[PDB]
């Protein structure tokens, strides 16, 4: 949708790899406040915005903390910390067409800038005048949005960039978006370090006769001390063993 | 605000660059945005808005069409030029109350110089039986279209009586026709013998006459 | 949004005009509305505009006092009021909405408005032989008011070669126009030509032949 109209959707309760984000080269900015691009599968974040609009090439500078001009004042606003990612690619060949692509227009005229994260998709006639404008359009009466017109051929600058814009809103509340944690194959009857379900250990683990349910994920045995565990990825109990270990 | 436009009356070859400049006497930006609009307006049709803004194109342009500029100065530029864009071209300034337009181009196709084809045309009898004479010089496939045209009675040359006509650019010949027309009453046609015409082209290395005797 | 006014109206100085301009493809109630003039082979004047909802009309100083704006938004048209017609009034009048920033955005057809005192006369049609390669001829319409003439050669047979000039205004306030027509120098004695001159607003239909 166009920038005035940016679409938001709202993303929780999910594995968000990022992996496809690195991976992808037809990607033209990964700008990042307060947050590292490589470590995004490594953090749990609360919730998740995903802003999708499109932009001219040279207004792609606009998108930024502390920023000023017109797609900035009257049509999205970003936070001055904004810890979260703008991503933009160029889109020159899917957003133009032959002649003018007046489908997508951006909010010339209005009262005053926007707050951050403020959506206007209001079409009444601005007044640009002293004399009341009534709803009509004169000569101090202007109609608030104005189309990009993209053409097959245009400048890097007013070509099509399509912008996705993550608000990532850290907070002490349940995580609900964190990245994947990866893995690691097991290893049979051998003294090796172990994180299984983030319980940090070492020992040799050996395949086990003891049985339960989903209603466990690791096991213990009296005075607190973790002897078996079902690992995620086949769901099979093994028996936890301290490393062979005895005066000389 | 007053629109100056320079060249007003330019001819190029198809798919060739063709450039109009418009200046204004005060500045043209406001608002951030540049007020500078831009007309198109062929024969037989009212004019169609082309350009809006600075740069922005308007509804229904091609691409071949580009505005650009900024403050008092700005410029089309029509890269591909195709066979429609023989028309004349405005600008206009939006700031203001006063609207005001551009000079005008009367854009057209170029072409290699053709030579004039001269030809007379004495008046008729039933003419001179109403009273009047009119004596026509007639230039036929000639580009381009500036051109002058003189007559010559007696010997005497003639001023504030002659009337002349210039067509419309040629589709395919692309060559202009002109006819002069001279008006005179029956007594003062039949006091004299020799009508001549007179024509200097740029086709022409020396002016074409054409001359009768009425008889 | 298409927008159409009268045709060609005939005045005499000192008279009163009353013009008409519909709008249809858009509202007509949002949009201010503009008038243009042009003089015959002249630039672009701008007159005045109202906006439809509210009677406020806005003119130049120099079309203040003669010229009055009105619209109708139950039958959506424009009205123009011209009074105390002048020489100087006689020209093509456009019609124009507002958009795109512009004042005059969106140009309608326009009105031909002629003031003067001449009426409509037949036209006088008068051959022009050949003076006695390629040669050529023509024929002259003369002193007939108002334009336009509709003038051809053997009923459209012969169009190579065929220039009909416009018309231009003498002193005596009527018409002045030509037809010429180039053909070989040997077509003169075997073939017959003849111009066709058609004054619709006189209704006068007019066949010369032109003989060397
Ligand atoms: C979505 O678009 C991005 C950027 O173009 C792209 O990285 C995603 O991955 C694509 O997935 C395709 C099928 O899963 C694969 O064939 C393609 O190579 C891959 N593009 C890459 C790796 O650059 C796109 N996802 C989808 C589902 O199309
Ligand atoms: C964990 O995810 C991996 C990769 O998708 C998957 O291999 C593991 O087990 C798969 O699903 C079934 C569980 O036993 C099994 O029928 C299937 O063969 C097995 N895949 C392979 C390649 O052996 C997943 N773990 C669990 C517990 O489902």
């Amino acid at each position: 949708a166009s920038v005035y109209a940016w679409n938001r959707k709202r993303i929780s309760n999910c594995v968000a790899d990022y992996s496809v984000l690195y991976n992808s080269a037809s990607f033209s900015t990964f700008k990042c406040y307060g947050v590292s691009p490589t470590k995004l599968n490594d953090l749990c974040f609360t919730n998740v915005y995903a802003d999708s609009f499109v932009i001219r090439g040279d207004e792609v500078r606009q998108i930024a903390p502390g920023q000023t001009g017109k797609i900035a004042d009257y049509n999205y606003k970003l936070p001055d910390d904004f810890t979260g990612c703008v991503i933009a690619w160029n889109s020159n060949n899917l957003d133009s067409k032959v002649g003018g692509n007046y489908n997508y227009l951006y909010r010339l005229f209005r009262k005053s800038n926007l707050k951050p994260f403020e959506r206007d998709i209001s079409t009444e006639i601005y007044q640009a005048g002293s004399t009341p404008c009534n709803g009509v359009e004169g000569f101090n009466c202007y109609f608030p949005l104005q189309s990009y017109g993209f053409q097959p051929t245009n400048g890097v600058g007013y070509q099509p960039y399509r912008v996705v814009v993550l608000s990532f809103e850290l907070l002490h509340a349940p995580a609900t978006v964190c990245g994947p944690k990866k893995s690691t194959n097991l290893v049979k009857n051998k003294c090796v370090n172990f994180n299984f379900n983030g319980l940090t250990g070492t020992g040799v683990l050996t395949e086990s006769n003891k049985k339960f349910l989903p209603f466990q994920q690791f096991g213990r045995d009296i005075a607190d001390t973790t002897d078996a565990v079902r690992d995620p990825q086949t769901l099979e109990i093994l028996d936890i063993t301290p490393c062979s270990f005895g005066g000389v | 605000i007053v629109l100056t436009q320079s060249p007003a009356s330019l001819a190029v070859s198809l798919g060739q660059r063709a450039t109009i400049s418009c200046r204004a006497s005060e500045s043209v930006d406001n608002y951030g945005i540049s007020f500078m609009n831009w007309f198109q307006q062929t024969p037989g049709q009212p004019p169609k808005l082309l350009i809006y803004g600075s740069s922005n194109q308007g509804s229904g342009v091609p691409a071949r069409f580009s505005g650009s500029g900024s403050g008092t100065d700005f410029s089309l530029n029509i890269h591909p030029m195709e066979e429609d864009d023989t028309a004349m071209y405005f600008c206009q300034q939006s700031k203001e109350v006063p609207y005001t337009f551009g000079g005008g181009t009367k854009l057209e196709i170029k072409r290699t110089v053709a030579a004039p084809s001269v030809f007379i045309f004495p008046p008729s009898d039933e003419q001179l039986k109403s009273g009047t004479a009119s004596v026509v010089c007639l230039l036929n496939n000639f580009y381009p279209r500036e051109a002058k045209v003189q007559w010559k009675v007696d010997n005497a040359l003639q001023s504030g009586n002659s009337q002349e006509s210039v067509t419309e650019q040629d589709s395919k010949d692309s060559t202009y026709s002109l006819s002069s027309t001279l008006t005179l009453s029956k007594a003062d046609y039949e006091k004299h013998k020799v009508y001549a015409c007179e024509v200097t082209h740029q086709g022409l290395s020396s002016p074409v006459t054409k001359s009768f005797n009425r008889g | 949004v298409q927008l159409q006014q009268s045709a060609a109206e005939l005045a005499r100085p000192g008279a009163s005009v009353k013009m008409s301009c519909k709008a249809s493809g858009y509202t007509f109630t949002s949009y201010t509305m503009h008038w243009v003039k042009q003089r015959p082979g002249q630039g672009l004047e701008w007159i005045g505009y109202i906006n439809p909802t509210s009677g406020y009309t806005e003119y130049n100083q120099n079309f203040k006092d003669k010229t009055t704006l009105t619209a109708d938004k139950s039958s959506s048209t424009a009205y123009m009021q011209l009074n105390s017609l002048t020489s100087e009034d006689s020209a093509v009048y456009y019609c124009a909405r507002e958009g795109h920033r512009v004042g005059p955005a969106y140009w309608g057809q326009g009105t031909l408005v002629t003031v003067s005192a001449a009426s409509t006369k037949g036209p006088s049609v008068f051959p022009l032989a050949p003076s006695s390669g390629t040669a050529a001829l023509g024929c002259l319409v003369k002193d007939y008011f108002p334009e336009p003439v509709t003038v051809s050669w053997n009923s459209g047979a012969l169009t190579s070669g065929v220039h009909t000039f416009p018309a231009v205004l003498q002193s005596s306030g009527l018409y002045s126009l030509s037809s010429v027509v180039t053909v070989p120098s040997s077509s003169l004695g075997t073939q017959t030509y003849i111009c066709n001159v058609n004054h619709k607003p006189s209704n006068t239909k007019v066949d010369k032949k032109v003989e060397p």
